[PDB]
C-alpha cells in the first residue's frame, strides 16, 4: 500500500460527521463549513456504552438477594458501596439526584474512556470496509462535545442548586461580597466569582478531553510511525500507563462533580 | 499571511505562562494543603474547604490571561 | 568545659566536666561540644560514650 | 500589517507576565495561609480575614497590568 | 514559508511551557505526598484521595495548552 | 510612523517585569507575617506596622517601573 | 526553501523545555521518597510503589511534547 | 529615527531586571526578618537595625542599574 | 546556507537545556541522599542502590535530548 | 549608528543580569544571618563579621559585569 | 567576516548554560555536604569522600558542553 | 566593524550567565555556612576551610565564562 503517514494521521483524527439538513455523509478529504452536522462516530458508541451500563445495572438489580452473594453481583455491589462512601463522605444532604449522578457520571466515563485502550484501526477498518462509512474513530470520550455537554449539564445543575437550596438571595450576597465583602471591591467581587465558577466546569470538561486526546493521538502516531515489528515495544508501555489515566480520570470526574454540587448546595 | 500567522504566536506565549504561573502556584498550596492534612487527619474537610477558596483567588488572572489567548486565537484569528 | 550529668529518678549516674560525648539522639547518632546551643531529644537505648 | 499584530504581541507579553506574578505570589501567601491555619483550626476566621487583607495588596499590580493590556487590545486595537 | 513555521514555533512554546508548569506543579505536591505518607502510614488512601483531588485541579489548566497546541499543530497547520 | 509600536512593547516588559517583582516579593513577605500572626495572634498589629514598614521598601523599584511604564505608554508615545 | 531550519529549532525547544520538567519534578519527588526511606527502611515497597503511581503523573506531559517533538523532526521536517 | 527605540528598550531591560532582583531580595531578607521578629518581640529595634545594615548591601547593584537606566531614558534618548 | 547554520543554534538549545534539567534534578536527589546517609550511616548501602534505581528515571528525557542534539549537530549538520 | 544602539542594549543586558544575581545571593546570605541572629543574640557579631567575609566573595563576578558594563556604555559608546 | 561571526555565540550559550548548571548543582551538593558535616563532625572524611563520587556525576554533562563549546571556538573559528 | 556589536553582545551574555551563576551558587553554599556555624561555632575555622575547599569547585565554570567573555570583547 501507499500512504504518507501524515495522511495516515489525518484520517484517524477525522469524524462521520452527517449533515442534519440535508442527510449527506461528510468525508475527510473536503470539509464543509456548516454548523449542524453531528459528528456520529463518538455519539454512536457513546450511547451505546450508556446502554450497557444500563443493562447491566438493570440485570443484576433485578435479581440481587440479600442471601449468599454471586461473583457476578459483587462487582456491582463493590461499585455501588464505592459511589456511595464517596457522597456520604462529601455530600450530606437529602438530595436523591446526587448519588444516582455521581453513579453514571462515572460509569459511563469509566465506559467512555476504555474504549482507547482497542487497537486504533480495527473498528475503523471494520466501519470502512464491511460498511463502507467515509470516517470513524471509536473514543467518545475524546470528542470535545461530549466533555462539554456534561460539563455545562453539571454547571446547570451547580447554578439550580445555588438557587434552591443555596438561595438566590444567599447567591447575590455572596456574588457581590464575597470574598472582600466591601462595596469598594464588589465589582471585583462579581468579576471573580463569575471567572472562577465559569472556570470550573470548564476545568472538568478539558481536562477529562485532554486526557483522552491525548492519549488517543499517542496511540494513533506509535501506530502510524513505527515499523510493525518494534511497535510493541512503545504500545504495550503505554497501555498500562493508560489504564490508570482512564480509571484516575474517571476517579477525578466523579469526585469533582461531587465536591462542586455539595459547595453549591451547603 | 504574516500578520494573523503572528497572533497564534503571541497567544501560544500569553498562555504558556498562563499556565506555568498557575499549575506552580497550585502545586504549592496543594502540598501545603497536603502536608496540614497529615498533621491532623480529623481536619481534612475544613482545611479542603480553605484551599478550595485560596484556589478561586490564585486561578481567576490565570484563567482571564488563558480566556483572553484563546479569544486571540480564535475570534481574533 | 561542659559539666556532664547522668541522673535516674533512683540514683545519680554520674557527675563531672566533659570535653566532648557521643550519644545516640532520636533521629541519629550525635556529638556534643563546648558552647553547644539549647538541644532537646530523647534517646534510643544504647552506649553513651565520654571522655 | 504588523503594527496591530505587534499590538497584539506587546499585550500578550504584559498579560503573560502579569499572570506569572500574581499566580505565584497568591500561592506562597496562600500556602503560608494553609499552614496558619492548620496549626491553630479554631484562629482560621482571624488568619483568613488577614489573609484576603494581604492578598489585596498581592492582587492590586497585576490587575492595573491585565487592564492595561486588555486596554491595548481591545480599544486601540 | 512564515505560515506553517510560525504555527509549530507557537505550539513548541505552548507545549514546553504547559510541560513545564505542569511537571513543576505535580512534583511538588507529590513530595508533600510522599512525606506525609511516611509519617502517617495507615492515613494513605484518604491523603491519596485529597491528592487526587489537588492532582486534577493541577493538571486542568497544563492540558489547555497541551490540546491547544496539538489543534494549532495539526488543525491549523 | 514605525515609531510608536516599539514603545508599547518597552512599556509592557517594563509592567510585567515590576508586576512579577513586586507580586512575588510582596507575597514573601506576606507568607512569613501570616505565619507570624497564627504563632502569636496578639502581636498581630504591631506585625502589621512592621509588614507595612517593610512593604514601602519592597515596592520601591517595582512602583518607579510603573510610573515610568505608564510614562512612556501615553505621554511619549 | 529556507523554511525547514525553523521546524528544527520549535522542536529543539518543544523537547529541551519538555526535558527541564521531567528531570527537575522526578528529581524533587526522588528526593522525597529517598528521604522517607531513610526514616522507615521497612517501607521501601510501599513507598516506591506510591513513587511510581505519582511520578506516571508527572512526566506525561513532558512524554507528549518528546513525542510531538519527534514527530516534528523526523516525520515533518 | 532607529536611535530611541532601541534606547527605550534597553533602559526598559536594565529597570525591569532591577525591579526583579530587588523586590526578590528584599522579599527574603523580610521574610527572614519577620520570622525572627515573629519568634523574639522586643528585640524587633536591634533586628531592624541589622535588617536595614543587610537591605543598604542589597538594593546597591539595583539602584546603580536604577541610576543607569534612568539616565539613558532621561539624557541619552 | 542557513539550513546548515541554524542547525547549531538548535542543538545548542537543546544540549543547554538537557544539562541544565540533569543538573538540577541530579543535584537535589543526591542532597538528600546525602543528607540520609549523613543521618544513618549504616543505611548507607540500601539508599545508595534506592538513589541509583530512581536517578535512571531523571536521564530517560535529558539523555534522548542530548542524543538528538549530537544528531543534530554531526548527521544533518 | 546601529553601533551604539546595540551597545547600550549589551550594556543594558549584562548590568540587569549582574544586578539580579548579586541581590538575590546576598538576600539569601542576610536571611541566613537574620535567623542565627534570632536564635541567640551572643553570637550577632561573630556571624556578622562571617556575613561581611562571605558577602566579600558574593560580589566578586557581579562586580566585574557591572565595570565591564560601565566600560561599554562609557568609553565604547 | 559573514561566517565566523556567529560560531561565538554558539560557544557562548552553551558555555553559559553548562557554568549555570553545573555551578548550581555543585552549590546544592556542596550545601548538602556541609549540613551533613556540621551535624556531625566526625564524619567528615567520609562525607567528603561521598561528595567527591557524586560531584563527578553532577558535572559529567556541563563537561562536555564545555569542551563542545572551547572545540567550537578554537577549532571551527 | 559591523560584527562588533554582536561579539559585545555574545560577550555579555556570557558574562552575565557566569555573574548569575556564581551568585547565586555561592549565596545558597554561604547560607548552610553560615547555619553550620550559628550551630558550632568553635567549628568556624574549620568549616571555613570545606567552604573555602567547595567554594573552589563552585567558581571554576564561572570562571572560564568570564575569561572567554573577556578574551572575546577585548582579545578579537
Amino acid at each position: 500500500e501507499n500512504m504518507t503517514p501524515q495522511d495516515y494521521i489525518g484520517h484517524h483524527l477525522n469524524n462521520l460527521q452527517l449533515d442534519l439538513r440535508t442527510f449527506s455523509l461528510v468525508d475527510p478529504q473536503n470539509p464543509p463549513a456548516t454548523f449542524w452536522t453531528i459528528n456520529i462516530d463518538s455519539m454512536f458508541f457513546s450511547v451505546v456504552l450508556g446502554l450497557l451500563f444500563l443493562v447491566l445495572f438493570r440485570s443484576v438489580a433485578k435479581k440481587a438477594t440479600s442471601g449468599v452473594p454471586g461473583k457476578f453481583q459483587t462487582a456491582i455491589e463493590l461499585v455501588i458501596g464505592f459511589v456511595n462512601g464517596s457522597v456520604k463522605d462529601m455530600y450530606h444532604g437529602k438530595s436523591k439526584l446526587i448519588a444516582p449522578l455521581a453513579l453514571t457520571i462515572f460509569v459511563w466515563v469509566f465506559l467512555m474512556n476504555l474504549m482507547d485502550l482497542l487497537p486504533i484501526d480495527l473498528l475503523p477498518y471494520i466501519a470502512e470496509h464491511v460498511l463502507g462509512l467515509p470516517a470513524l474513530r471509536v473514543v467518545p470520550s475524546a470528542d470535545v462535545n461530549v466533555t462539554l455537554s456534561m460539563a455545562l449539564g453539571v454547571f446547570i445543575l451547580i447554578l439550580f442548586y445555588s438557587i434552591k437550596m443555596k438561595g438566590i438571595g444567599g447567591f447575590t450576597k455572596e456574588l457581590t461580597l464575597q470574598p472582600f465583602n466591601h462595596w469598594a471591591f464588589i465589582p471585583v467581587n462579581l468579576i471573580l466569582e463569575g471567572v472562577s465558577l465559569l472556570s470550573k466546569p470548564v476545568s472538568l470538561g478539558l481536562r477529562l478531553f485532554g486526557n483522552m486526546y491525548a492519549g488517543e493521538l499517542i496511540f494513533i502516531l506509535i501506530a502510524g510511525l513505527l515499523p510493525w515489528w518494534s511497535q510493541w515495544i512503545l504500545n504495550v508501555p503505554w497501555a498500562i500507563f493508560h489504564i490508570l489515566i482512564i480509571t484516575l480520570q474517571a476517579f477525578i470526574f466523579m469526585v469533582l462533580t461531587i465536591v462542586y454540587l455539595s459547595m453549591a448546595s451547603e | 499571511n504574516l500578520n494573523m500567522d503572528l497572533l497564534y504566536m503571541a497567544a501560544a506565549v500569553m498562555m504558556g505562562l498562563a499556565a506555568i504561573g498557575a499549575a506552580i502556584g497550585i502545586g504549592i498550596l496543594g502540598g501545603k494543603f497536603l502536608e496540614g492534612a497529615a498533621r491532623q487527619p480529623d481536619l481534612i474537610p475544613l482545611l479542603r474547604t480553605q484551599f478550595f477558596i485560596v484556589m478561586g483567588l490564585v486561578d481567576a488572572i490565570p484563567m482571564i490571561a488563558v480566556g483572553l489567548g484563546l479569544y486571540v486565537m480564535f475570534a481574533v484569528a | 568545659t561542659y559539666h556532664l550529668d547522668v541522673v535516674s529518678a533512683e540514683q545519680q549516674m554520674f557527675s563531672g566536666l566533659v570535653e566532648k560525648i557521643q550519644v545516640t539522639g532520636s533521629e541519629g547518632e550525635l556529638g556534643i561540644y563546648p558552647g553547644h546551643a539549647p538541644l532537646l531529644t530523647a534517646i534510643k537505648p544504647g552506649m553513651i560514650r565520654i571522655v
